[PDB]
């Protein structure tokens, strides 16, 4: 029976979907006080700040999915405790 | 006078079109044909 | 010996 | 039987070893190995 | 009789984005069958069949 | 000989384009495969 | 002056929708048995 | 044999607290021997 | 009965994602003059925000998250290649016990 | 679009019909 003692099936089945992201766009006026203006000083000089966040919200989800990849890698090197044990259990078993 | 409004037209303003409304519901779920080394 | 390969089973996490 | 006492011996100071080391990586992770592999 | 299952292939090339030109106008609202534990339950009827 | 195991082959995608309706797709199915273990539990009553 | 210009986008075209009617239910069930 | 089972099986009995061990792997009491 | 690999080797396929950015329309029909019927009354002073940097330092913050759990997940990496050099070994440790 | 990919599967080759 050499072929089914290598239990050869694609677990790759899965299909993770990537919607749900709706980037909002923001629509500001973009014209300040009435006509051309009546005041200049008092218009928020701040968006950057937003943008920054931007990039805030990009280096924390380079975080916190490797918040969540030690995860997957910690409870990898615990399957891979049984990986190692079916190894040595299996030289022990042809032994 | 009248408004050349280049809308966001009447028909999808409000109906997210292509677009989540246009619904792609691609839950990827792999249909895994097993094979299995039996003859009946 | 297939006693002792079977008790190393035993040990913790690396690295 | 004794090979297997061995790695039952094992087992219980793992265990000893894990409930403190990757059971302080526990605020990060946690415990336990048991008992047996008599035959 | 060695049986090798069929292999997973369905439309991996769809949804590339989803299409906007008709948007998901997405109905929700859910408690729906459900159905699938009463026929749990016509296997179970089934399998008192089989016990006894 | 006989057995015709008949592949069922369903549209598998919602209402014209990615989609205008969505409720409406008969959640049941699990229902076929629970009929499919009926008749799993038939057949080992049946014989 | 505002204007409406092309901002919020106009459905002119796009929809469509061809996956209406574009699933075929004569898509082959390729039947698979266990030889007997 | 039965000791490779029964190796296996508390191998499991580790591997519940080695998921506990960093929330991970699950394969749990089970391919006893006796 | 011979064993294949063939039913355990999937298609990998590669979606590729085309995106092309939108295009910067705005106003340039604007200004044609600027208007007098209220003209610029202009306000002027200066030293603001400047959070904008202090929002590069809480783009700092979180990339002192990531660097933290970089340098984690490069020791995670060291156990999942170390579970790869255990399998080097082993699959050549099982084939050489499987031939002594 | 649809697309009729490998569902309903293309007799290429299988038969054949080496019993003739």
């Amino acid at each position: 029976l050499g072929s089914a003692l290598r239990p050869s099936t694609s677990r790759s089945l899965y299909a993770s979907s990537p919607g749900g992201v709706y980037a909002t766009r923001s629509s500001a006026v973009r014209l300040r006080s009435s006509v051309p203006g009546v005041r200049l000083l008092q218009d928020s000089v701040d968006f950057s700040l937003a943008d920054a966040i931007n990039t805030e919200f990009k280096n924390t989800r380079t975080n916190e999915k490797v918040e969540l990849q030690e995860l997957n890698d910690r409870f990898a090197n615990y399957i891979d405790k049984v990986r190692f044990l079916e190894q040595q259990n299996k030289i022990l078993l042809a032994e | 006078m009248s408004t050349r409004s280049v809308s966001s037209s009447s028909y999808r303003r409000m109906f997210g079109g292509p677009g989540t409304a246009s619904r792609p519901s691609s839950s990827r779920s792999y249909v895994t044909t097993s094979t299995r080394t039996y003859s009946l | 010996l297939q006693a002792q390969i079977q008790e190393q089973h035993v040990q913790i996490d690396v690295d | 039987q004794d090979l297997l006492n061995v790695k039952m011996a094992l087992d219980i100071e793992i265990a000893t070893y894990r409930k403190l080391l990757e059971g302080e990586e526990s605020r990060i992770s946690l415990p336990l190995p048991n008992f047996s592999s008599l035959n």
